[PDB]
RNA sequence: GCUGCGGGAUGAACCGAACGCCGGGUUAAGGCGCCCGAUGCCGACGCUCAUCAGACCCCAGAAAAGGUGUUGGUUGAUAUA
RNA sequence: AGCCUCGGUUGGCCUCGGAUAGCCGGUCCGGGGUCCGGUGCGGAGUGCCCUUCGUCCUGGGAAACGGGGCGCGGCCGGAAAGGCGGCCGCCCCCUCGCCCGUCACGCACCGCACGUUCGUGGGGAACCUGGCGCUAAACCAUUCGUAGACGACCUGCUUC
């Protein structure tokens, strides 16, 4: 029982002024707002899950509506905490300010 | 209103920076911005650091402007500031932050164990002592 | 899910960019108490500023031109909106998780405010600095509601008073009983572990 | 990670429960197990990068760990009576295993041993007990492990 | 003109830089309150209050003159007779 | 029972007000005096519910409110955009629901993902069953002109 992942946001893709880089993505999780923060994020895998019409096949148990997007964190981003990531799949533009569950999987400390 | 000053001999607390967590004291002020501190028996060697960057205390010290540091660790130990800075209550909250920082899972799981056997007593006396006052404010 | 975060003391842009940065990512925020939002700068010159607003209007047709609002909460959605990109469809869908609303209401009265403190004119201007109440500010131009709003205002102190003097009534009990149950209750642990 | 930890089993079908560290083997899983009466999680491999060790310590080094298991003694074995399609499931996954007097064997030699250090410490059996999880108000950046 | 690209909001000539299709790192010019990526640094010193403040080569606005409004400097003259 | 949607994985139930000042506690005559706290600990770097896999036997501490409510009565408690919470009297009953210790069990799926949550989520078409109630109004046609380019708008019909 429990939540067993940390809350991120995601607030865009990697992007200049006049262009994106939608193979980059960034993320804003919560609680982390430095730069000396986010190295214990670094290497942890990501999901963006979302619900369609269509039931898919789960890992565990019955067909559910439920898809999701792998990926992982890749490095640091700024000062202010904010990190990066980069996924299987690019992100869709939908998905600007809806939440990225990072995951404990790959474990260091 | 302003209970606090900074002037020869006041003994201050780094809240930020490379010495953050250690007493010094105030030797003289310098350009109104940044004074040179001392702090002997803290650790510290005699540099200049900005007000801003400083934290005032109650106690002070008897030294000098321009004192040397046989002239101020023999005031400070007179004073005897170290063992009497463990016996205060703003002390007391730092080292308590800092073990609340330190608190493990086997600790977390042990406070949160031990408030539930305390928070509830002191409910149910509550619950009691608002029923009393009502009982006596009744007539 | 929600971030109440009182008016009163803030300064409009400070506040209001904080708050176009926070929506945003998703929270929705209600700003609430908009009449005492602080402006920078001399009363008569925010004034000036605001009259000059006014004056801007388009003149084949005023009526389908500049929008002019009076009401104070209006004129923090208005700057929050020009932060906001309100022409693409993510400004859209973001612009109504923001509710910005005058006074205290009943659905807000209850729920504890949030005090931002990088937007507080106590460390953003200095005490020397002459600052403009948005409320007034409004009143003295086209806003009608300031004397209702102070009622209301005035009616919920009363109120949150007597809440307040309850809740300090159960705290002192609290301490009471605390102080009374020394025994059968140890809780080293609590001490040694700082609570 | 050190003989007699306790580790945080996330990624696995327990999805968070609280084990205790034996051994690492040889293919280089580590072979942990929790006792059946605290958690029921029976002598379990998992993986180094996929546990989360806790700094609490339980003297261990009296386990006397039988030398018969290996990575060998822990596979999935899968057979199938016929190659075509048909009703039954395989004849096999229908009545999932149920080995005993080999599995229940060693989990009973070695969960007598480990009891014994367990209920020594105050409070050991019933954080063993409970699943760890993250509340709204702590972070693992922050939280001390 | 024969020339895309990153900054100057906008752009023929400005500043960098020149161009096959991609992944990772870095950077020039420029920038880090929000539009919009990055100062959410417990940044440093000092100046400035406008009832017309000010905010970056080309570039999109201004002069002679004046201020007992403040902030520095120079030459000088008086004052325990 | 089935279909469309997209989003969340505990909730924070509140004094006003200043920043060269204020918080708490209080004898006395809303204010004054005194006593604690003050880089805020009666503190949101906060506090409560809490991190709980379930079932059974049996010991210590706490508990006389009991503990959940398809239940009843009294108050509307609160109008700026109101509906949940408290008290008292009973109701089918209840002293392992809390903390520590103790003997014995359960999907021990054999290293793996989309797991756990406010979901008796929002919206729309019907299916079998109980109790309490309802039996219309618009538009068109016609007429009127206080209005009409056409629409629109102002009006009448009862068998006395
Ligand atoms: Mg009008
Ligand atoms: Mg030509
Ligand atoms: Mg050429
Ligand atoms: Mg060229
Ligand atoms: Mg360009
Ligand atoms: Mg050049
Ligand atoms: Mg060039
Ligand atoms: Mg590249
Ligand atoms: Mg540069
Ligand atoms: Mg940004
Ligand atoms: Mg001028
Ligand atoms: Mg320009
Ligand atoms: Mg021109």
């Amino acid at each position: 029982s429990g939540r067993l992942w940390c809350k991120a946001i995601f607030a865009g893709y990697k992007r200049g002024l006049r262009n994106q880089r939608e193979h980059t993505a960034l993320l804003k999780i919560e609680g982390v707002y430095a730069r000396d923060e986010t190295e214990f994020y670094l290497g942890k895998r990501c999901a963006y899950v979302y619900k369609a019409k269509n039931n898919t096949v789960t890992p565990g148990g019955k067909p559910n509506k439920t898809r999701v997007i792998w990926g992982k964190v890749t490095r640091a981003h700024g000062n202010s905490g904010m990190v990066r990531a980069k996924f299987r799949s690019n992100l869709p533009a939908k998905a600007i300010g809806h939440r990225i569950r990072v995951m404990l999987y790959p474990s260091r400390i | 209103v302003f209970r606090r000053y900074v002037e020869v001999g006041r003994v201050a607390y780094i809240s930020f920076g490379p010495h953050a967590g250690k007493l010094v004291a105030i030797v003289d002020v310098i350009d109104q911005n940044r004074a040179l501190v001392d702090g002997p028996c803290t650790r510290v060697r005699r540099q200049a650091m900005p007000f801003k960057c400083m934290q005032l205390t109650d106690f002070i010290l008897k030294f000098p402007h321009s004192a040397r540091q046989k002239y101020v660790r023999k005031a400070w130990e007179k004073a005897d500031i170290n063992t009497k800075w463990a016996a205060t209550r703003w002390a007391k909250k730092i080292d308590a932050r800092e073990r609340k920082a330190k608190m493990t899972d086997f600790d977390r799981f042990k406070v949160m164990k031990a408030k539930k056997m305390r928070n509830r007593i002191i409910k149910t006396e509550v619950k009691k002592l608002q029923r009393a006052a009502i009982l006596k404010a009744s007539p | 899910q929600v971030l109440v975060l009182d008016g009163r003391g803030h300064l409009l842009g400070r506040l209001a960019a904080i708050v176009a940065k926070q929506v945003l990512l998703g929270r929705k925020v209600v700003v609430v108490r908009c009449e005492g939002i602080n402006i920078s700068g001399n009363f008569y010159r925010n004034k000036l500023k605001y009259l000059a607003f006014l004056r801007k209007r388009m003149n084949t047709n005023p009526s389908r031109g500049p929008y002019h609002f009076r009401a104070p909460s209006r004129i923090f959605w208005r700057t929050v909106r020009g932060m906001l990109p309100h022409k693409t469809k993510r400004g859209q869908a973001a612009l109504e998780r923001l509710k910005v609303l005058d006074g205290i209401p009943p659905p807000y009265d209850k729920k504890k405010r949030m005090v931002v403190p990088a937007a507080l004119k106590v460390v953003r201007l200095k005490p020397t600095r002459k600052f403009a109440y948005l409320g007034r500010l409004a009143h003295e131009v086209g806003w009608k509601y300031q004397a209702v709003t102070a009622t209301l205002e005035e009616k919920r102190k009363e109120k949150a008073k007597m809440h307040y003097r309850k809740k300090k009534q159960i705290l002192r009990l609290r301490k009471q009983a605390e102080k009374n149950v020394e025994k059968k209750i140890c809780k080293f642990t609590e001490v040694l572990k700082t609570n | 990670i050190t003989p007699g930890t306790v580790l945080i089993i996330l990624t696995g079908r327990h999805r968070g429960k609280r084990v205790v560290f034996l051994k690492q083997l040889d293919s280089g899983l580590l072979l942990v197990t929790g006792p059946l009466v605290i958690n029921r999680v029976p002598l379990r491999r998992t993986h180094q990068k996929f546990v989360i060790a806790t700094s609490t310590k339980v003297d261990i080094s009296d386990v006397k760990i039988p030398k018969h298991l290996t990575d060998a003694y822990f596979k999935k074995k899968q057979l199938r009576k016929p190659r075509h399609q048909e009703g039954e499931i395989f004849d096999t996954e229908k009545e999932k295993y149920e080995i005993t007097e080999q599995r229940k064997a060693d989990q009973k030699a070695v969960d007598l041993q480990i009891l014994p250090k367990i209920k020594a410490v105050p409070q050991l059996q019933g954080y063993l007990r409970s699943q760890f999880s993250l509340t709204n108000g702590m972070y693992p950046h922050k939280l001390v492990f």
